[PDB]
C-alpha cells in the first residue's frame, strides 16, 4: 500500500544521501525484508508481472546509488529464486509462500556468513605470520580476532588516505593482542619484502573474478603479485555482482575532495583539479583465492558462482 | 536443577518443537529439545531445506533456537528425527509463542520451587504435576492450558 | 582410552601448530594386546602407516579401505541402536587414532567422507549382514572403479600425448605415473625417463626399479641437478597426491620448485591425479596444513663426523623435513583425470560433477 | 562426393558465412539424406563425413563443429531408445540448433561492443565477420575509436578488413605485421577474433596472434578474444608442435597460452577462460 512506498522512498534517499546503515550485512537484511514486504503487499496472476515489477524497482534502487551493488544483486538473486520456482512449478497459487520460505532460507544463510568464514579461517593462518590488510571490514577483523585465539602472528593494518578507517581496525585488533603494526599507504612496497600473505576484504566482486574494493588495494595487489604472495579475499556472497568493469564508465565512487585537499589551502584551490576515488579496481590475475561462507574458491571459479546465483537475462535489471 | 515442560517425556509425531543446535555431523545436526528436559535430537541433512544444500553449516547456526517438526520418534532406541523443511512460518510463530508461554510457566514454577527450597528434582517434578500438568491434562492443551490457568489465577 | 603422542624434538616456530612425531616412538606402548578400544585391523593400519611402510597415497587409501572392510566384517550391532549413527560414532575414534599415528592423506579424507555418506544412506529397515555386504560391495566397487578404471583412463589419455623420441622427467614414487610409463613403453612409444629424487625418503629408486624392469632406458638424478637436465627435458610428468580448489597441486615436496624450474626452462608440467583425490579444502602455502616427519631422518654418514646425530644439544638448532607443498595454479599446465585433460582451473568443477550435482 | 559439393555451395553462396556453420548444415543435410536405421551405422557415416570435411577443408572450426555435432548425435541417441522417433528428434533439434547458431554473431555484437571505450584505440588481426559485426555495432552505438589492423602476410585479408572498414567510414590503418610490438603501447585494448578455442582457455588462431599475446603480457594490455561457442575444441596443445599437424598445412596456426588471454566473448556471455573447460566437461567431448 502506501506504507510500502514510504519505506521504499526512505530506503532510496537513505542510499542517496549517505551510508545507511554502516555495514553491508544489515543492508542486505533490509533489502531482503523490503523485498518480502513488496511480495507480500501486492497482487499478481503471473510470475512475470512481479518479475517486471521487481525489475522496475531494482532499476530505481540502483539508480539511487550506482556505486553500491548489494541491493542490485539481492534483487537479482530474488529474481532468480522466483525464476527457479516458476520453472519447477511450470513443468501456481503456492508460489508466494515458496518465495517467502526461500527468502527465510536466504536470511539464515546470510546471518551466519562471517562466522562460517571464521570457522574455516583456521585453514589459512599459521604461527608467527606477517599479514597485511587494507581499509576496514568487520569480516577480516573478526577473521583475525578469532584466528588469534589459537595462533600467534602479526597483522599490519595499513590506513587508506581518503578516510583512515584502518585506525579503527588497528585499535580493534590490538584489543585482542595480535601485535598490530600501523603504517601509511605509501610504504606497502616498502614492507612487501616481509609480508607473507595479504588478507583483505572487498566491496563488490565482479563477474570475471575482478573486484572493486577500498582504494589503494590495486597497488597492494600489484606489489603482492610482484612478490608472489597469495591474496586472501575474505568476501561474502552478497557482494557478488554480474556488472562488468567496462560498462558506461560508472565504476568509481567519487567523494568530496576536502579529505584530500582542505578548504583552507588558499587561492590555489581554483586552479587545481582534486579527485578522490574511494574505490579501486583489481583484476582477477592479481588475486589468488576468495574465501566465502561455503569455502575457498578460485578467481577462475567466479563464473560458476555467477551462473549458480544469478541469471544472464537479469544483468540489465 | 531442571525438568521437562510437559507431562510427556517425548514429543508426538508431526509435533513442532523448539530446539537449539549443539553440534553438526555428517548424518545431520545434533540438537537439544528445550521443552523436553534437553533430550538429544537430530535434524536430518535431507530435511534442512527444500533446496539442494551443499553443506550443513550454511543453515545450521549452532547456538540458535529453531522450530523443527518431528518426523520419526523411537522411545526404545532413543532416536528422534526432526525436520526444518516441514514447518511453516505460521507454525513456527505458533511454536515460538507456545515455547515462550511454557518457558514463562517454567520460570514461574522454578521461582516457586526456589522459594520453597525444593532442591530435589522429584519434588520439583511433583510440583510441576500438581500445578501445570494437571491443568494441561484437564484442558487437553499442553502449554496453552497451564498459561491460561495461570493468567486466570493472576486475576 | 588413547592418550596423545609425545611430540619429538624442537619444533619450528612457523610449524608450532602442526605435530611432529618419531618412528622410534609408537602409540601402542600403553595399549592392549587384544586391541579393544581400537580395532585390530585399525591398529595394524596405524602401525603400517607410522613406520613408513605404506607411503604412496593410493596404497594408503587401498590399505585403509581394506582395514575398513575388516572393520565392517567384524562389526556387531548393539541393542536399541541404529547402524547409520553408531558406525559414524565408532569410526571417528578410529580415524582419530589413524591421524595420531600419521597425518592423513587427502585420499584418506575423501574416502572417509565417501564412507560416511554411504553408511549414512543405509535405511534402518534393512537387516544387519545384508547392509554390511552392501557396504562391503560398495567399498569394493568404489576402490575398483576409482583405482583401475581411473588408472586405465589416465594411461589411455597419456598414451595419446607422449610422442616418439620424447624425454620424460618424473619425481618421487607414484603408482599412476609408473603405470603410465610402463603402458606407454609396452604399447609402442620409444622414450627415456629422467628420474629426479630427493632426501631423505629416496623413493625415486622404487620408480627407477619399476622403469628398469619394464625395459625403459632410465636416468637417475637428484633435485639440484634437475636444472642441469631441464634444458634437455621435453616433458615433466608428476604424481599428484591432492588437488585443491584454487588449482594448487599438493604432492611430494619437490613439486612446485621443480615446476618453477621447468617453467623457467619452458618445459610443460603434467600432473597425474584421480578425481577422488580432490579437495574442497584449499591452502595457498606449505605452512598451514602439512605433515612433519622425523627430525632424525635428515642426518647422513659422510665419513666419520655425522654432525646431526646429537642435534638436541644445540638450543638454537631446528630440524625440518616438509612432506607436502602446493603449487601456484599458473605453473602447472595439464591435469589428466579419467574425464580427460583439464587445466587446474577445473579442479573444483569436476568436484561439482562428482558431488551428485 | 556430394558432401564437399554441398559444403562449397553453402560456403561460396555467402561471403558473410563461416566454414563451421556450413559444415554443420552439410552434416545435417547428410543426416537427413542418410535414412539409415542404425546408431553405429549413422555414427560411422558421420565420422566419414567429418573425415571428408577435414581432408577438404583444413580449418579447425570445421572439425570442431563436426565434433560438437557428433556429441549432439550421441546425446540424442542416448536419450531416445527407439531410432524412428529419434531421427525426427535429431532433425528438429539440429534445425533449431542451427537457427540458434545463425543468430549468435548479433548476440556477440550487442554483448561485446559494450566494453570498447570512446576515443580509444583498437588493435585487430585478419579478416573475420565477428570483429566487423562487433565494430559495426560499436559505431551503431555512437562510438569513435582508431583502428589498427594487422596486414596478415600469408593471405592479405587484413587489408580487406581495412577496406571493409573504410567502406564503413571509420579511421582504420593497415599496420605492419612485424610492428604489433611497436603499436602495443598505444593500444589500450587488444580485441581479436579466433577460429578455435582449446579446452584450458587458450585459442587456435592465425599465425600472427600469439606473439601479439605476449606483447599484451609484457605491456599489461587486456588481450580480449572474441569467438563463438561452436569453436570449442577438446584438445590440449602444450607446445607449438602439439597442435595437430593437419591443421597447419610456413606455419598457419599458433597456440596462445590461456594466461595471456583476459576474457572470452561467447554466446554464454563474457567469460573467464576457465569457462570453456566447464562447458567441455559437461558436454563430455
Amino acid at each position: 500500500g502506501s506504507e510500502l512506498s514510504e519505506r521504499i522512498e526512505s530506503f532510496v534517499e537513505t542510499l542517496k544521501r549517505g551510508g545507511g546503515p554502516r555495514s553491508s550485512e544489515e543492508m542486505a537484511r533490509e533489502t531482503l525484508g523490503l523485498l518480502r514486504q513488496i511480495i507480500t503487499d501486492h497482487r499478481w496472476s503471473n510470475a512475470g508481472e512481479l518479475m517486471e515489477l521487481i525489475r522496475r524497482e531494482g532499476r530505481r534502487m540502483t539508480a539511487a546509488q550506482p556505486s553500491e551493488t548489494t541491493v542490485g544483486n539481492m534483487v537479482r538473486r530474488v529474481l532468480k529464486i522466483i525464476r527457479e520456482e516458476y520453472g519447477r512449478l511450470h513443468g501456481y497459487a503456492q508460489l508466494q509462500s515458496n518465495i517467502i520460505e526461500a527468502i527465510n532460507e536466504l536470511l539464515v544463510e546470510l546471518e551466519g556468513t562471517m562466522e562460517n568464514i571464521a570457522a574455516q579461517a583456521l585453514e589459512h593462518i599459521h604461527s608467527n605470520e606477517v599479514i597485511m590488510t587494507i581499509g576496514f571490514s568487520r569480516t577480516v577483523e573478526a577473521f583475525l580476532k578469532e584466528a588469534a585465539r589459537k595462533r600467534k602472528f602479526h597483522v599490519i593494518v595499513a590506513e587508506c588516505a581518503p578516510f583512515c578507517q584502518g585506525h579503527e581496525m588497528a585499535v580493534n585488533l590490538s584489543k585482542a593482542g595480535i601485535e598490530t603494526t600501523v603504517m601509511t599507504d605509501a610504504a606497502i612496497f616498502a614492507v612487501m619484502s616481509r609480508v607473507n600473505k595479504v588478507i583483505i576484504g572487498t566491496k563488490t566482486i565482479l563477474a570475471n573474478g575482478a573486484l572493486r574494493a577500498v582504494t589503494g588495494t590495486h597497488t597492494l595487489a600489484l606489489a603482492a603479485k610482484h612478490h608472489s604472495t597469495p591474496l586472501i579475499v575474505c568476501a561474502p556472497m552478497f557482494k557478488l555482482s554480474p556488472q562488468f568493469p567496462n560498462e558506461e564508465d560508472s565504476f568509481h565512487k567519487f567523494v568530496a575532495p576536502e579529505e584530500v585537499l582542505p578548504f583552507t589551502e588558499g587561492d590555489i584551490l581554483e586552479k587545481v583539479s582534486v579527485h578522490c576515488p574511494v574505490f579501486d579496481y583489481v583484476p582477477p590475475e592479481l588475486i589468488t583465492l576468495f574465501i566465502s561462507n561455503i569455502g575457498g574458491n578460485a578467481p577462475s571459479y567466479i563464473y560458476r558462482l555467477m551462473s549458480e546465483l544469478y541469471h544472464p537475462d537479469d544483468h540489465v535489471l | 536443577l531442571s525438568c521437562r515442560f510437559y507431562q510427556h517425556k517425548f514429543p508426538e509425531v508431526e509435533d513442532v518443537v523448539m530446539v537449539n543446535v549443539r553440534s553438526i555431523a555428517e548424518m545431520g545436526a545434533y540438537v537439544s529439545l528445550l521443552e523436553y528436559n534437553n533430550i538429544e535430537g537430530m535434524i536430518l541433512l535431507s530435511e534442512l531445506s527444500r533446496r539442494r544444500i551443499r553443506s550443513i553449516n550454511k543453515l545450521i547456526r549452532i547456538g540458535r533456537n529453531e522450530c523443527v517438526v518431528v518426523i520419526r520418534v523411537d522411545k526404545e532406541k532413543g532416536y528422534i528425527d526432526l525436520s526444518k523443511r516441514r514447518v511453516s512460518p505460521e507454525e513456527a510463530i505458533k511454536c515460538e509463542d507456545k515455547f515462550t508461554k511454557s518457558k514463562t510457566v517454567y520460570s514461574i514454577l522454578r521461582h516457586v520451587a526456589e522459594v520453597l527450597e525444593y532442591t530435589k528434582d522429584e519434588q520439583l517434578e511433583s510440583l510441576f504435576q500438581r500445578t501445570a500438568w494437571v491443568f494441561d491434562d484437564k484442558y487437553k492443551r499442553p502449554g496453552y492450558g497451564a498459561y491460561d490457568a495461570f493468567k486466570h489465577a493472576v486475576s | 582410552q588413547v592418550p596423545t603422542r609425545k611430540d619429538y624434538g624442537s619444533k619450528v616456530s612457523l610449524f608450532s601448530h602442526l605435530p611432529q612425531y618419531s618412528r622410534q616412538n609408537s602409540l601402542t606402548q600403553f595399549m592392549s594386546i587384544p586391541s579393544s578400544v581400537i580395532h585390530p585391523a585399525m591398529v595394524r593400519l596405524g602401525l603400517q602407516y607410522s613406520q613408513g611402510l605404506v607411503s604412496g597415497s593410493n596404497a594408503r587409501c587401498i590399505a585403509l579401505l581394506r582395514a575398513l572392510q575388516q572393520v565392517i566384517q567384524d562389526y556387531t550391532t548393539p541393542p536399541n541402536e541404529e547402524l547409520s549413527r553408531d558406525l559414524v560414532n565408532k569410526l571417528k575414534p578410529y580415524m582419530s587414532f589413524l591421524t595420531q599415528c600419521r597425518p592423513l592423506s587427502a585420499s584418506m579424507h575423501n574416502a572417509i567422507k565417501f564412507l560416511n555418506k554411504e553408511i549414512t544412506s543405509v535405511g534402518s529397515s534393512k537387516r544387519e549382514e545384508e547392509a554390511k555386504s552392501e557396504l562391503r560391495a560398495a567399498i569394493d566397487r568404489y576402490v575398483q572403479e576409482k583405482i583401475v578404471l581411473a588408472a586405465q583412463a589416465i594411461s589411455r589419455f597419456a598414451y595419446q600425448k607422449i610422442s616418439n623420441g620424447d624425454v620424460i622427467l618424473v619425481y618421487g614414487c607414484s603408482s599412476l605415473v609408473s603405470r603410465i610409463l610402463q603402458e606407454a613403453w609396452t604399447e609402442g612409444r620409444r622414450f627415456r625417463v629422467v628420474v629426479v629424487d630427493s632426501r631423505p625418503w629416496l623413493e625415486g629408486r622404487h620408480t627407477l626399479r619399476s622403469l628398469v624392469h619394464a625395459g625403459v632406458p632410465a636416468s637417475y638424478l637428484l633435485i639440484p641437478a634437475a636444472s642441469y637436465v631441464l634444458p634437455e627435458v621435453s616433458k615433466v610428468l608428476l604424481g599428484a597426491h591432492a588437488l585443491l580448489a584454487n588449482g594448487s597441486v599438493m604432492s611430494r615436496v619437490g613439486t612446485a620448485q621443480l615446476a618453477l624450474v621447468a617453467r623457467a626452462h619452458n618445459v610443460p608440467v603434467l600432473v597425474c591425479c584421480e578425481t577422488y583425490k580432490f579437495c574442497e579444502r584449499v591452502q595457498t602455502d606449505a605452512f598451514v596444513s602439512n605433515e612433519l616427519d622425523d627430525p632424525d631422518d635428515l642426518q647422513c654418514k659422510r665419513g666419520e663426523h655425522v654432525a646431526l646425530a646429537n642435534w638436541q644439544n644445540h638450543a638454537s638448532l631446528r630440524l625440518l623435513n616438509l612432506v607436502y607443498d602446493v603449487t601456484p595454479p599458473e605453473l602447472v599446465d595439464l591435469v589428466i583425470t579419467e574425464l580427460g585433460m583439464i587445466p587446474c582451473s577445473s579442479v573444483p568443477v569436476v568436484l561439482r560433477v562428482k558431488s551428485s550435482d | 562426393k556430394e558432401l564437399i559439393e554441398y559444403f562449397k555451395s553453402q560456403m561460396k553462396e555467402d561471403p558473410d558465412m563461416a566454414s563451421a556453420v556450413a559444415a554443420i548444415r552439410t552434416l545435417l543435410e547428410f543426416l537427413k539424406r542418410d535414412k539409415g536405421e542404425t546408431i553405429q551405422g549413422l555414427r560411422a557415416n558421420l565420422t566419414s563425413a567429418i573425415e571428408t570435411l577435414c581432408g577438404v577443408d583444413s580449418s579447425v572450426a570445421v572439425s570442431s563443429g563436426g565434433e560438437l555435432f557428433l556429441r549432439f548425435i550421441s546425446l540424442a541417441s542416448l536419450e531416445y531408445s527407439d531410432y524412428s522417433k529419434c531421427k525426427k528428434i535429431m532433425i528438429e533439434r539440429g534445425e533449431l540448433f542451427l537457427r540458434r547458431i545463425s543468430l549468435s554473431r548479433n548476440k556477440i555484437a550487442d554483448l561485446c561492443h559494450t566494453f570498447i571505450k570512446d576515443g580509444a584505440t583498437i588493435l585487430t588481426h585478419a579478416y573475420s565477420r565477428v570483429v566487423l559485426r562487433v565494430l559495426e555495432a560499436a559505431v551503431a552505438a555512437k562510438k569513435r575509436f582508431s583502428v589498427y589492423v594487422t596486414e596478415s602476410q600469408p593471405d592479405l585479408s587484413g587489408k580487406k578488413m581495412a577496406k571493409a572498414l573504410c567502406h564503413l567510414n571509420v579511421p582504420v590503418t593497415v599496420v605492419l605485421d612485424a610492428a604489433v610490438g611497436y603499436i602495443m603501447e598505444k593500444a589500450d585494448l587488444v580485441i581479436v577474433g579466433a577460429e578455435g578455442v582449446v579446452e584450458n582457455g587458450g585459442i587456435i588462431n592465425k599465425i600472427g596472434t600469439n606473439q601479439m599475446a605476449v606483447c599484451a603480457k609484457a605491456q599489461n594490455k587486456p588481450f580480449y578474444v572474441v569467438a563463438e561457442s561452436f569453436k570449442f575444441v577438446r584438445l590440449f596443445p602444450l607446445n607449438q608442435q602439439d597442435v595437430p599437424d593437419k591443421f597447419k598445412y610456413h606455419p598457419w596456426v599458433d597456440y596462445t597460452a590461456p594466461s595471456l588471454i583476459t576474457l572470452l566473448f561467447t554466446d554464454l556471455g563474457v567469460l573467464t577462460p576457465s569457462a570453456v573447460s566447464d562447458e567441455l566437461i559437461k558436454l563430455y567431448l
